[PDB]
């Protein structure tokens, strides 16, 4: 969007990309979270077919 | 008579020693998950960790 002088977008703009940022931020972090139950249960699965032999 | 009652001790043993083995296994393995909640707990005791962490 060109803001090029033209207040209004200019900060708007600055804003919608403030919100992206938080948005990433919190994405990133619940990936995160899933990769960790992932390991866990990578995990998890190598102990109990040990037991099972 | 007496080589009955020592015949009959043999399968006695021999059913107990199942029993016996096969609870030693998962004792085993019952002493590593306490273990190995115990290390999670000492890193719970960690004063970096983010809430979300």
């Amino acid at each position: 969007t060109p803001v090029e002088g033209n207040n209004v977008e200019k900060e708007k703009a600055a804003a919608a990309i403030d919100k992206t940022n938080r948005g990433l931020k919190n994405s990133l972090n619940n990936v995160l979270t899933v990769r960790a139950e992932l390991g866990t249960q990578l995990s998890e699965l190598s102990t109990l077919d040990s037991l099972g032999s | 008579q007496a080589q009955a009652q020592n015949s009959q001790y043999a399968l006695a043993r021999t059913f107990a020693t199942q029993k016996v083995s096969l609870e030693e296994s998962v004792l085993s393995q019952v002493t590593t998950a306490i273990q190995t909640a115990q290390e999670k707990i000492v890193y719970a005791g960690n004063g970096t960790l983010s809430d979300d962490d």
